[PDB]
RNA sequence: CCAGCCCUAGAACAGGGCACA
């Protein structure tokens, strides 16, 4: 359809607007809510919550700053959570930080928020004459050198690769996105809303469809940030600024009997564990391989 | 002490005086008593002069307020909003009047001191000096070292 | 003497009208006669002015004054008050606005010198003030740029008047 | 140079003065509630009928030989004293006494309520902007039982009356710096309390005080609080560990 | 020597309000992931050294105890456990501490 | 003990004083300030300004709809009958609308008779701005037109300031006539445009278009923006001379820091001159004809 | 945003620092060794 | 000028300082775990390296004997010397000792004092700072590029 | 980039080192 890229923002942004005053609205009253603290700092600590209203971030503002400061990711009593999400019922929360004894869960989630970072810039870095399409996030773990994205461009963008004055303008682009904070926001939604909410995108629309197969009711989480909105798996990270260093290393063109899908590769270090410069360096020609995972 | 004092440039309220003239004195009322000897002057003018000047001026509208004071007051609100508050303890009916009419003939505006005694506006006529009003232009506008 | 940082805090405000924005707490509190030095506490002061409560009890936690643990106290104190009697809920939500230190009434002995003579030895005292507000920290006025002074250049050079001309 | 400090403040109360009074303590009520009625479990379903609960009400009040025994000793200690026209003066005591707590007249409210019902409705409200108001009322007032406490060391007899009132009120409680922080204004909610007036009965004025104000145990919670509260964990000494209670 | 004049106001906040007088803010502050208390980056905890003083303490009022002498030294190695424990094969032959008190989650077997 | 009293009495007035400049009150009413007459006030509001209204007329006028729904509400909130006298004050709508009227329309007849090159958006432009909000709002509070009006909110917002002058300006129509009412227009409303320029209260976009227009109207061909004369090319602050020319002939010259912003400048000269409104125009006759 | 002091010690590993030495090593090795031609490679005119 | 110097003043002079360390090595050795002044700590450091190391040298060596002798004030300690510490200590060549810098004394001279320690002792581990774990994300990142050293040899 | 640990560098503040061992 004739839609400019700043409509079909406009769009998105009221589409999902509306999405969450619904979800709002869906509880008329404040519930009170027991939430118990089992973390290793301060234990027996209770808190009188709203009921999808208050957060975990507020939880670390009533406990004290160096939980905002610190602690990225909470379990709440089964399963990880970000800052920004309501709570639903009496539980317990227990924070993660970066240096915790088994921070997978946080580092999965910091790469996540990278990875949809680096698909927002390359998304909106782009003529407007050209059509570009992110595919999804390529779940590779924390060994993989590197976070990657998945993009479809023109058929007559098939030829150029970008060199390295793109990819320090890449670069520029998602320094000068991080300077600014943005918090991350999740929202649990239905695939038949999220279908009219991309409307665009086919492989959008089939990952979608995908994540609500193995989904018995048909539950699918959206992020979004600022402007920009994207499905992906696991929480993100509360804040933008926390991610530090980031650089985008460089592309792999992967070629299917469907079609060619640029697969962009990037690095990224936080605030709490900034590296030296060669360790930098090192680590960011690790990351000019190839990554290969999909299953 | 001009450092000392505040500062104001020459204007009027309400450009004045370039269509028709308009008394800036709106309202001037007189706060006396009825036996204190202090408030003899106010009395004798009250009683004389107050007619006389209100026939004199009809467009300040003048109050008498006889009231167990002891220091006669003449407070003159103006157009622009001022309230001018003198004192007229003790001041013979001549000194009445010619505080009377200059309180009429004021402008309201505050007894500061004026920067400029003159306030033209748009004092550019035939044009205003810049450094290239009086000098001659070359061949093409050729700079003193520039050759074509 | 005078008393009326501590009356501050009983102040009551007109309720708030439907639409308008919320205001944020205050929080007035002091220490009387504090062992402490004027100048010394006021150090102190200076360096938890501005700052957000959390980091400023980080400080002095650190700090090696004897103040330090003085201005801990009157802050935690200070902080239990917010949360208790105001309501301001999230404890970790507020910032220092103003943090100062005066003298008070002071204690004069006899301090021997030798050949006969003395000298007036006055024990001091200070009373330090404190006031709280909720919400985030103001941020840091950054050092004026290039951009910004040559601006204020050319205004102040488009701001002249031919002087004495009329 | 010698010179030191003065006034050092400090509370100590000692029984050599405390008894060592020339006057006594004239105290205008009682000290607390000798008898508190229980009431049943099942009127909150038995006050959706009208005359199912006005029927067992008044065989509760008639029945009960204490309050029967209690108002005999009310009328033949003063006169001009009825049942009946007692339950709308009781209303328009608690209707002024609220209205009194509004506008913060404090005579006034130490004239409507008593030494003992001033305290627990000043202290933590003092510092408040209310705003309460009057918009209906389901069930009327009704009187439950009359006790009398006859303290005779000193011959001075006060008479407590219990009234149940089911009333509909709107409440408002700011803050003071002007925000809105317990509920709003506009809602109209129900309410079911006991209140239970004191009067001395030698005093030749004997105005109606209100003293007690008993919930029921099966009341519904209050409602909740628009902020968010934080309970603090225990606070564990460095050689001492951690229990967790299950 | 003596002051000629008396410094004004202006000159005397110039000298003692200068940075190099200021008191610095330290950046070195962290938070002990133990204990949830506050330590810096290079020196122990204080809640956790607390602790472990006390436990010392404890440990050595006990073999003190034990030795009702002042310069009776043990000859060999010693041990200290707590109740529910009992001296192993490798724990035999040494000095052994009793600790009514169970054993803490910070001390190791070993 | 310092015996004596007036020392105290200047004391207390020094208290009076500091505390009114610690808490300033809100104004209060001028007619609820306690020397007040309202047909004095009405007498000399008429006798001031040399002319002859009337007192009906302004009694009528200086009533405001916001003051009879308070005074209807006061009514109405302490219970007595006044449906007598409170409804027939005769709001001041239709004399506030013949006021703006009139007063536009002699505006607009004046800017015509005396700049014939005034395009319409121009004419209407300092209509507007001469019957703007801020304009009408200075000369009645400099007229004390504020202190009479009876209404709520004593800070008289500028909508309602505006309504009462026009009110009056059409009390003034009714009582005198139309050339009386035109003079005082001339004299009250047109000083307020002595000194100031066409531009800053027309605010056009873009001046060289709205130029290269009125000379397609006048049958001009096109102009030419050349450098004249300039002040240095590599410094920090440059001052650059571009002139307009027509058929070879200088018709306007404008200085500017850049050369666009001395082109814009000429072409706002060229337009000026084209529409006769410079600062070397004939200043304009206030006699009595 | 008070952000901490960190040193290229803080947030490594028993096993890393090693491996960080020895990798920075080896590189100014294999440095010194490249550049230990130069005549070869590509000498100005003398 | 202090150029070129390993030993810092204290006490009341040489001598004084020498029986301060004397006093101090005294306490460690008897308590196996001491505290004091950074300085003095920094000072002990070497000394009991020195004292374990003539210790391990034997018991018939007189030279050794006389040491322990004159350093060890409580005649109960070189018996404890010989026959505890040094046994224990037979393969560690100099990571005999532990020291670290505690938080500030409450009392108001706060100064800056450590804490030393013989390993292998019967007390309560200190809260030693460890590294951080292999799990974090720089530890990972660097364990995938030692695994793709050792896959490229 | 400067937390901490050394210095033939230094009153404090500054400066040079902490990968080969
Ligand atoms: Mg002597
Ligand atoms: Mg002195
Ligand atoms: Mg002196
Ligand atoms: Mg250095
Ligand atoms: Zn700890």
């Amino acid at each position: 359809s004739q839609l400019s890229p700043t409509e079909l923002i406009e769009m998105q942004n009221d589409l999902f607007n509306k999405e969450k005053n619904r979800q709002l609205s869906l509880t008329p009253r404040t519930e009170k809510i027991e939430v118990k603290h089992v973390g290793k700092t301060d234990p027996g600590t209770v808190f009188v919550m709203n009921k999808n209203i208050s957060t975990p971030y507020s939880c670390a503002m009533h406990l004290s700053e160096w939980y905002c400061r610190k602690s990225i990711l909470a379990l709440v009593d089964g399963q990880p959570w970000d800052m920004y999400k309501p709570l639903t019922k009496s539980c317990e929360i227990k924070f993660l930080t970066f240096k915790d004894d088994d921070p997978g869960e946080v580092n999965k989630a910091y790469w996540r928020s990278c990875a949809m970072m680096m698909g927002c810039v390359i998304e909106r870095a782009f003529k407007d004459e050209y059509v570009v399409s992110l595919v999804r996030a390529p779940e590779v773990p924390v060994i993989a050198g590197a976070f990657c994205y998945d993009v479809v461009l023109d058929k007559r963008l098939d030829e150029w690769m970008p060199t390295k004055e793109n990819l320090h303008s890449f670069t520029k682009d998602a320094r000068a996105l991080i300077y600014k904070d943005l918090p991350f926001e999740t929202l649990e939604v239905e695939a038949k809303v999220a279908l009219e909410i991309f409307q665009h995108n086919k492989y959008k629309l089939d990952f979608i469809e995908e994540k609500a197969s193995q989904n018995p009711e048909r539950i699918v989480k959206l992020h979004r940030f600022g402007d920009f909105i994207d499905v992906s798996e696991g929480p993100l990270i509360p804040r933008t600024s926390i991610c530090f260093q980031y650089e985008v290393s460089a592309v792999h063109n992967l070629q299917t009997q469907s079609s060619l899908v640029r697969r962009f590769q990037g690095l990224s270090l936080p605030v709490h564990l900034r590296a030296h410069f060669t360790i930098w360096n090192k680590l960011l020609e690790r990351s000019r391989k190839m990554v290969t995972e999909d299953k | 002490t001009a450092r000392g004092t505040a500062s104001r440039f020459l204007t009027s309220v309400l450009h004045n005086g370039l269509g028709r003239y308009v008394q800036q004195l709106q309202r001037l009322s007189f706060s006396l008593s009825r036996d204190a000897p202090s408030s003899r002057g106010a009395r004798e003018f009250v009683e004389r002069e107050v007619t006389d000047f209100a026939r004199r001026n009809p467009g300040v509208v003048i109050y008498v307020n006889p009231r167990p004071c002891c220091v006669p007051r003449v407070v003159a609100e103006y157009l622009n909003g001022a309230v001018r508050e003198e004192s007229i303890h003790c001041k013979s009916v001549e000194e009445i009047a010619a505080l009377v009419q200059k309180l009429a003939d004021q402008s309201g505006l505050d007894v500061i001191r004026i920067r400029k005694p003159f306030h033209t506006d748009s004092p550019s006529i035939q044009g205003q000096w810049h450094p290239f009003t009086n000098k001659p232009t070359t061949l093409g506008g050729l700079r003193p070292r520039e050759v074509q | 003497i005078s008393r009326k940082w501590e009356k501050k805090n009983k102040i009551v405000y007109p309720p708030q009208l439907p639409g308008e924005p919320r205001r944020p707490a205050e929080i007035y509190h002091c220490r009387r006669q504090i062992k402490y030095s004027k100048d010394k506490m006021w150090y102190l002061a200076k360096l938890i002015r501005g700052m957000s409560i959390d980091q400023a009890l980080a400080q002095l936690e650190f700090s090696d004054k004897k103040g330090a643990q003085i201005i801990k106290e009157v802050l935690l104190e200070a902080q239990d008050m917010a949360v208790r009697d105001h309501n301001v809920e999230f404890r970790s939500n507020l910032y220092v606005a103003e943090s100062t230190s005066g003298r008070g009434q002071y204690l004069k002995r006899i301090r021997y010198h030798g050949r006969g003579r003395f000298g007036i030895m006055e024990k001091v005292f200070c009373h330090y003030f404190v006031k709280l507000v909720e919400g985030p920290p103001p941020p840091r006025e950054a050092p004026k740029t290039a951009v910004a002074h040559a601006r204020e250049y050319i205004q102040e050079l488009r701001n002249r008047t031919i002087t004495h001309a009329l | 140079s010698e010179k030191e400090f003065v006034e050092h403040a400090r509370k100590a109360g000692l029984v050599i003065p405390h008894e060592r009074l020339e006057r006594p303590i004239h105290l205008a009520c009682t000290a607390g509630i000798f008898d508190a009625y229980v009431p049943p479990e099942g009127d909150a379903r038995i006050s959706s009928l009208s005359k199912e609960g006005l029927a067992q009400r008044a065989e509760r009040l008639k029945k009960n030989v204490a309050s029967q025994l209690s108002i005999r000793k009310i009328r033949e200690s003063d006169p001009n004293f009825k049942i009946k026209d007692f339950p709308e003066k009781a209303k328009d005591i608690f209707i002024e006494a609220h209205l009194c707590l509004n506008n913060s007249d404090h005579d006034r409210l130490h004239t409507l309520v008593t030494e003992n019902c001033f305290p627990d409705m000043v202290w933590d409200i003092r510092y408040k902007t209310v705003r309460w108001s009057f918009v209906e009322s389901l069930e009327p007032p009704q009187v439950v039982q009359v006790r009398c406490s006859s303290l005779m060391n000193q011959g001075n007899i006060y008479g407590q009356v219990t009234v149940r009132m089911h009333t509909r009120q709107t409440l408002a409680i700011y803050d003071r710096f002007g925000r809105l922080m317990y509920g709003q204004e506009d809602v109209p909610r129900d309410v079911l309390e006991y209140v239970v007036f004191e009067k001395h009965l030698v005093d030749p004025y004997g105005s109606w005080r209100m003293h007690g104000k008993i919930i029921p145990p099966w009341a519904p919670p209050k409602q909740p609080i628009l902020k968010t509260v934080m309970i603090p964990g225990p606070q564990l000494k460095p050689w001492e560990e951690f229990e967790e209670p299950q | 020597a003596a002051p000629k004049n008396r410094r004004s106001i202006e000159v005397n906040r110039c000298r003692r309000r200068n940075p190099q007088k200021l008191i610095k803010v330290k950046n070195n502050i962290d938070v002990c992931p133990e204990c949830g208390h506050l330590k810096q980056k290079h020196i122990l905890c204080g809640y956790c050294y607390e602790k472990v003083r006390k436990e010392t303490a404890e440990i050595r009022r006990q073999m003190g105890k034990q030795e009702g002498g002042p310069f009776r030294a043990p000859t060999t190695e010693t041990v200290v456990l707590y109740s529910g424990e009992t001296p192993s094969e490798q724990d035999q032959g040494k000095r052994i501490i009793e600790r009514e008190r169970k054993r803490p989650s910070w001390f190791t077997q070993n | 003990a310092k015996k004596g009293f007036r020392a105290a009495y200047r004391f207390q007035k020094e208290l009076e004083r500091w505390r009114l400049l610690r808490c300033p009150p809100p104004p209060v009413r001028r007619s609820e300030k306690p020397n007040w007459d309202y047909h004095a006030e009405i007498q000399a509001f008429g006798h001031r300004l040399q002319e002859t209204f009337s007192l009906d007329l302004l009694k009528t006028a200086f009533v405001n709809s916001c003051y009879i729904k308070s005074e209807e509400a006061k009514r109405q909130k302490l219970g007595i009958d006044k449906e007598a006298a409170l409804l027939n004050l005769k709001d001041n709508q239709e004399l506030s609308e013949q006021g703006i009227s009139f007063s536009q329309t002699c505006l607009t007849q004046f800017f015509e008779d005396a700049f014939p090159d005034l395009p319409t958006e121009g004419v209407t432009s300092l209509v507007d701005f001469l019957t703007s909000e801020e304009v009408v709002c200075h000369v009645a509070r400099n007229l004390a037109v504020e202190q009479l009006a009876l209404s709520a909110e004593f800070p008289v917002p500028p909508p309602v300031l505006r309504q009462t002058f026009f009110a009056v300006i059409g009390a003034l129509l009714q009582s005198s006539g139309p050339e009386r009412t035109a003079l005082f227009i001339r004299d009250f409303l047109i000083t307020q445009m002595t000194g100031k320029e066409l531009f800053e209260m027309w605010t056009i976009t873009n001046p060289m278009g709205l130029l290269v227009e009125e000379l397609k109207k006048r049958k001009i061909s096109a102009p030419e923006s050349r450098l004249t004369r300039q002040s240095g090319s590599t410094t920090a602050l440059p001052v650059y001379f571009v002139g307009l020319y027509c058929d070879r002939k200088l018709i306007a010259e404008g200085p500017g820091e850049t050369v666009l912003v001395a082109e814009e400048e000429a072409a706002r000269v060229a337009l000026r001159k084209l529409f006769g409104f410079t600062e070397n125009r004939r200043p304009w006759d206030y006699s009595k004809p | 945003h008070g952000k901490s002091v960190t040193w290229w010690d803080e947030h490594l590993s028993e096993e890393n620092v090693p491996f960080v030495k020895q990798l920075v090593s080896d590189e100014n090795k294999a440095q010194l060794a490249s550049k230990l031609c130069p005549l070869k490679d590509e000498p100005w005119p003398i | 000028i202090s150029h070129g110097r390993v030993f810092r003043r204290l006490g009341l002079g040489p001598e004084s300082r020498i029986h301060l360390l004397q006093n101090l090595l005294t306490g460690l050795v008897r308590h196996e775990r001491i505290e004091a002044s950074w300085a003095r700590v920094d000072e002990l450091r070497g000394y009991a390296e020195k004292l374990i190391d003539y210790g391990k040298l034997g018991d018939t060596n007189e030279r050794a004997m006389r040491m322990a002798d004159f350093w060890l004030t409580e005649k109960d300690l070189i018996p404890k010397l010989f026959q505890v510490l040094a046994p224990r200590f037979q393969g560690q060549n100099g990571g005999y000792t532990r020291m670290l810098q505690i938080p500030n004394r409450n009392e108001q001279d706060r100064a800056k004092m450590a804490v030393i320690e013989y390993k292998g002792n019967c007390l309560p581990p200190l809260p030693l700072p460890r590294r951080d774990s292999n799990l974090t994300l720089l530890n990972q990142l660097l364990q995938g590029l030692r695994q793709d050293q050792e896959a490229s040899s």
